RNA sequence: UGGGCGAGGCUCCUUCUGAGUUCCCUGGAACGGGACGCCACAGAGGGUGAGAGCCCCGUAUAGUUGGAAGCCAAGCCUGUGUAAAGCUCCUUCGACGAGUCGAGUAGUUUGGGAAUGCUGCUCAAAAUGGGAGGUAAAUUUCUUCUAAAGCUAAAUACCGGCCAGAGACCGAUAGCGCACAAGUAGAGUGAUCGAAAGAUGAAAAGCACUUUGAAAAGAGGGUUAAAUAGCACGUGAAAUUGUU
RNA sequence: GCGUGAGCCCGGGUCGAACGGCCUCUAGUGCAGAUCUUGGUGGUAGUAGCAAAUACUUCAAUGAGAACUUGAAGGACCGAAGUGGGGAAAGGUUCCAUGUGAACAGCGGUUGGACAUGGGUUAGUCGAUCCUAAGCCAUAGGGAAGUUCCGUUUCAAAGGGGC
RNA sequence: AAACUUUCAACAACGGAUCUCUUGGUUCUGGCAUCGAUGAAGAACGCAGCGAAAUGCGAUAAGUAAUGUGAAUUGCAGAAAAUCAUCGAAUCUUUGAACGCACAUUGCGCCCGCCGGUAUUCCGGCGGGCAUGCCUGUUCGAGCGUCAU
């Protein structure tokens, strides 16, 4: 249950914020879990998804399909996975939009920025665990 | 509560208990105490004898605290 | 008339430039709801007030 | 423009009057209200009794 | 139009009363705001009580003649008899009323005794800690159980 | 009167106002029927709440007034973030 | 009696946050059902292909990473009585607001009644004087203040402005006129007047191709869980109409 | 199927995401009327009608389709106070070229002032601009609680020529 | 007997009710005090690779600087972030209380300075200025209003 006066449990406000969030907020909204191996390696549970990540689909009709994230369409709150596609009437191939929360990240695109992120998350989680274990 | 009122029982009955001949018009007889010395004189004389007129003298700027003396019996 | 002021000529220019159908690629955008130009004006239908 | 304005601010440093575009734009009312020192000025009569009888720090035991 | 045995109606709603209706849906919120303001001002007056010392006063009329209550402030005569300087009284939590007079020795003596008890219970911190003066509490009796509500600790004992 | 008289309608009582832009500037009186130009004060009446709200503040761009709340929130500060190029 | 520090605390910005996507069935898709687990100072809310605490954002808690320095502040360090300031007593003195008060009259206003305030005109003061003391007047007392100059937080009004949180409210003829390129389209010379109008599907996957037709389209065929969901799109009543 | 009844329940079809029973609480709670409001739809009814301005015809081309497109020929009208050639007000792109499904042109339409895509307005000499008219608005002043009214040379210290 | 009319039923039409939904209203509560001659509110006209409108912006024009985040935007094209957040530096057309005089005119002037045309005088280009009421001060003045030599 919410307590803080700054937090609001209004369904209307929550939906408005979600569906009119700017691109930077949509980045955080479109987070995906890490695989078990990456989670053990980095002590990080979830991260915002990025183009060039390798993911495995764990929900929907395309379960168990793996591939590289080729586009993160924030405007449509979906991602595009390599070879996870569909055919139009003309036979032309179009990507299928997958929500990032329906996939798991099996391999991460890592550059100092993507990593300062992981170090911050790991340090925060470790500190919180230590403080709770005091 | 509205569900206990007689208007709910009057639904389906034209004139809502106000009659067909007399029709619940706006203000027959006048507003408030109109016609006290006239068409309403019969009521104002049967009840409230002494409604009209002056009796007694005036006290400008009466301060009620001057007359404070509550009484108790033995 | 042939005699025009610059202000009147400029406003006629603006009306002429606004008198057009909507671009076709607009209707292909995600979340689009514009079907047609709803503010279209014709010289025989609606008189512009100068 | 930024370089020119920085140079102009350096030039007009420690000068009594500087151009309006270089003057700070807070608000009309903010620019018109009394300065801090003028608003805090007090009479000598007030200052004497403020010196000799200020609000004290005190406690009252139960 | 009266129709039966009714009390004669005199409801003053012949103006546009709906234009000036004052509801009070903000009563609990206003109470919360008042409590917050009280807490803030008590914190600001950190060791001091949140109010000023008031004198005992007899209500004016022949009604309420029998009851006493709190007044506005102590008179100059009361302060002089208690030995508290006029300019020093309002700076140590004592309310001063320059326009009230002591027409009776009873009220004068009661208020003087009240002031003397307050002065006996007063703890006066020095203006500068490193050089206390002779009129300040000398740092040893400066620790005691204090009161922050003079309206309760110095109320009307028997109105 | 009627149809035949409507054919003589080829003049203009009102032209475009420079202040409000409406075609309400009386060409002979040279006074705007909407905004009251050229009077200094904008014409506004309390018996037309609709007319008041059609041109009250907020119905236009608010080129300058929309930036005031942010400057107030930050305290009408000046200068640059400690550590800024330039 | 002047100056300067000031631990420490409260602020502010910023980093960070627990737990299943385990097995079986239905389904296009589990977020449904069944089984077995976990977290909970978090089972508020929202999204995700159907009712998700553990898929994601957030949610609880005081903390913490780094930073700016806004406030308060225990206590310290240090000037100094020429000057200035308070108190205790006192013979004496003791300035105090003028076309103002007040009076008459007129108008208005008030609960204010032989006149409550205000204003116009006329008269026009005094020095224990003056005002008031809710019945007009003369006389004699008493009580209470001290007008005709001025400043001043708070408790009070207000949802107009900017933010925020809510509801036994309304649910597209309702709720603001406006859930939409709405004070818009449009009307009027003008002041002004002023609408209608939300919903395919999880995803356009928005029907390739063949055939008939001048074309619009039709018939096959295709997509979809579904096309009698085909942009005249959720459901699809009645009035009214066609065929059987 | 139940109930005297308002109604309640079930079977079948359609459909696609929420909903109901019981006891209390609550109300913007029950429609045939109000020349009721908004919206939709009928009979009338393929009906009234589409009849002022003298009028059309032949061949050919185009086209799916031609009385009202075009070419040629014929027959006619307006008959210089024109159905002619140019302007003022007013309109604003209707002007020109190309193309054209639907809608509009109360019949049709291959045509169009329609729709779509592109073009088009060249000034020392023509106008505005300059002048003053009826008149309007300032100023100095004077009214008005004031929005503002009078005032236009008036009870004003109101300017331009040279070395 | 058909047709026609009517009644009943199935299917198909017409129409948009019903159900369910809701980035919207409405009402209450809490916090805050910040427009403008340093040119506001409002109006006009423009600005995108492909836009008419809405939104945003002002010839630095669907925006520039700066800070933070950290890889998009997306209808197509393109390229090597962003239609991102924040926002303290700037730009900010014609107007508008609107200010050289006007304005139903993109009208007509004057002053200073620079650059050209033979140029203090005319023409052209560029930049900066020229409203009113009032206050303080400055300077130049008027008056037998008045004072001494
Ligand atoms: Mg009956
Ligand atoms: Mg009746
Ligand atoms: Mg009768
Ligand atoms: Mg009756
Ligand atoms: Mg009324
Ligand atoms: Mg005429
Ligand atoms: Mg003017
Ligand atoms: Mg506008
Ligand atoms: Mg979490
Ligand atoms: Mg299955
Ligand atoms: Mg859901
Ligand atoms: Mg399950
Ligand atoms: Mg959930
Ligand atoms: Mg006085
Ligand atoms: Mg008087
Ligand atoms: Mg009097
Ligand atoms: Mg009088
Ligand atoms: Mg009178
Ligand atoms: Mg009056
Ligand atoms: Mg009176
Ligand atoms: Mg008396
Ligand atoms: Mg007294
Ligand atoms: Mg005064
Ligand atoms: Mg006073
Ligand atoms: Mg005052
Ligand atoms: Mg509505
Ligand atoms: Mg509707
Ligand atoms: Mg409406
Ligand atoms: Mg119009
Ligand atoms: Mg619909
Ligand atoms: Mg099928
Ligand atoms: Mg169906
Ligand atoms: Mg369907
Ligand atoms: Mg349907
Ligand atoms: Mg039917
Ligand atoms: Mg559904
Ligand atoms: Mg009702
Ligand atoms: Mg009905
Ligand atoms: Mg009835
Ligand atoms: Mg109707
Ligand atoms: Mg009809
Ligand atoms: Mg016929
Ligand atoms: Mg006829
Ligand atoms: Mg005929
Ligand atoms: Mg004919
Ligand atoms: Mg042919
Ligand atoms: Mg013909
Ligand atoms: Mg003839
Ligand atoms: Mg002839
Ligand atoms: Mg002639
Ligand atoms: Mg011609
Ligand atoms: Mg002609
Ligand atoms: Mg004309
Ligand atoms: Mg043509
Ligand atoms: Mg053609
Ligand atoms: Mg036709
Ligand atoms: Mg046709
Ligand atoms: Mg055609
Ligand atoms: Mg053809
Ligand atoms: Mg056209
Ligand atoms: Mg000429
Ligand atoms: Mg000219
Ligand atoms: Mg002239
Ligand atoms: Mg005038
Ligand atoms: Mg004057
Ligand atoms: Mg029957
Ligand atoms: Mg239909
Ligand atoms: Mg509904
Ligand atoms: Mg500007
Ligand atoms: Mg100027
Ligand atoms: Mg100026
Ligand atoms: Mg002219
Ligand atoms: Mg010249
Ligand atoms: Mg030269
Ligand atoms: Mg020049
Ligand atoms: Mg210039
Ligand atoms: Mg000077
Ligand atoms: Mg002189």
């Amino acid at each position: 249950m919410k307590v803080r006066p700054t937090v609001s449990s209004s369904r209307r406000k929550a939906r408005k914020a979600h569906f009119s969030a700017p691109s930077s907020v949509r980045r955080v909204i479109m987070s995906a879990p890490l695989s078990k191996e990456l989670r053990e390696k980095y002590n990080v549970r979830s991260i915002p998804i990025r183009k060039g990540d390798e993911v495995q689909i764990v929900r929907g009709a395309h379960k168990d399909k793996e591939g590289k994230v080729t586009s993160v369409y924030r405007l449509k709150y979906v991602i595009h996975v390599e070879r996870v596609t569909r055919e139009k009437a003309t036979g032309q191939t179009v990507p299928i939009g997958i929500h990032p929360s329906n996939v798991v990240i099996t391999k991460l695109h890592l550059d100092k920025d993507r990593e300062n992120i992981l170090a911050r998350i790991k340090a925060g989680r470790e500190q919180v665990a230590k403080a709770k274990g005091k | 509560p509205t569900r206990f009122s007689k208007t709910r029982k009057h639904r389906g009955h034209v004139s809502a208990g106000k009659g067909r001949v007399g029709k619940h018009r706006k203000h027959p007889g006048g507003r408030g105490m109109a016609g006290g010395q006239h068409h309403h004189r019969t009521n104002l004389d049967k009840y409230h004898p002494g409604y009209f007129g002056k009796v007694g003298m005036r006290h400008f700027h009466l301060l009620r605290n001057h007359y404070w003396r509550p009484s108790i019996n033995i | 008339p042939s005699h025009k002021t610059f202000r009147i000529k400029q406003k006629l220019a603006k009306a002429q430039k606004q008198n057009r159908p909507i671009p076709q690629w607009i209707r292909l955008r995600t979340g689009n709801t514009i079907r047609y130009n709803a503010k279209r004006r014709h010289w025989r239908k609606t008189r512009l007030g100068l | 423009n930024a370089k020119q304005r920085a140079q102009l601010r350096l030039f007009y440093k420690n000068k009594k009057y500087l151009p309006l575009d270089l003057r700070p734009k807070l608000t009309r009312a903010l620019r018109r209200r009394l300065s801090k020192e003028d608003a805090s000025r007090v009479l000598e009569k007030t200052k004497k009794r403020l010196t000799h009888f200020p609000q004290r720090k005190y406690a009252v035991k139960a | 139009a009266i129709k039966h045995n009714q009390q004669i109606p005199n409801n003053h709603f012949r103006k546009h009363w709906q234009r000036r209706v004052r509801c009070h849906f903000d009563q609990p919120g206003k109470k919360v705001t008042r409590r917050l303001a009280r807490r803030a001002k008590a914190a600001a007056l950190a060791p001091r009580p949140v109010d000023k010392l008031r004198p005992i006063v007899r209500c004016p009329t022949v009604k309420y003649n029998r009851r006493t209550r709190l007044g506005r402030g102590f008179t100059l005569e009361e302060l002089k008899a208690a030995g508290i300087p006029r300019l020093l009284a309002p700076t140590i939590g004592i309310a001063v009323d320059h326009r009230r007079k002591n027409l009776s020795e009873e009220s004068l003596a009661a208020n003087v005794q009240r002031l003397k008890d307050y002065k006996a219970r007063l703890i006066l911190f020095p203006r500068k800690s490193n050089k206390p003066k002779k009129a300040d509490t000398p740092k040893d009796q400066q620790t005691a159980e204090t009161t922050t509500s003079l309206r309760t600790s110095f109320g009307v004992e028997q109105p | 009167k009627g149809t035949s008289s409507f054919g003589k309608r080829h003049n203009k009582t009102h032209g475009l106002c420079r202040r409000c832009g409406r075609r309400s500037l009386h060409n002979q009186k040279k006074v705007c029927a909407s905004c009251g130009y050229p009077a200094a004060k904008t014409r506004k009446y309390n018996w037309s709440e609709k007319a008041k709200r059609r041109k009250v503040t907020g119905t236009g761009r608010m080129r300058y007034l929309s930036t005031v709340p942010r400057r107030f929130k930050n305290g009408f500060r000046t200068g640059v973030p400690k550590g800024a190029r330039g």
